[PDB]
């Protein structure tokens, strides 16, 4: 008969760790075996 | 005027990666193009 309110906060404590792909270099390849 | 929003992120998403500078054609087609010349 009661019906709670349904508020809109979610909560998470999850991190990642850090971004560290940047700093390479990059090269876009093709098929495997370069 | 201009949105700037195209339907051509469906690529950059996943893909294609952001921040690459990647060559506009294949080395193999270089090489063809290059032993068709003579």
């Amino acid at each position: 008969f009661f019906t709670p309110q349904v508020l809109a906060l979610e909560v998470d404590c999850n991190i990642e760790c850090a971004s560290l792909l940047d700093l390479y270099g990059q090269i876009e390849v093709s098929r495997s075996t370069f | 005027p201009a949105p700037s929003a195209n339907p051509a992120k469906i690529f950059i998403r996943r893909f294609f990666s952001a921040g690459v500078a990647k060559n506009v054609v294949s080395y193999s087609n270089v090489m063809a193009a290059q032993r068709a010349m003579e």
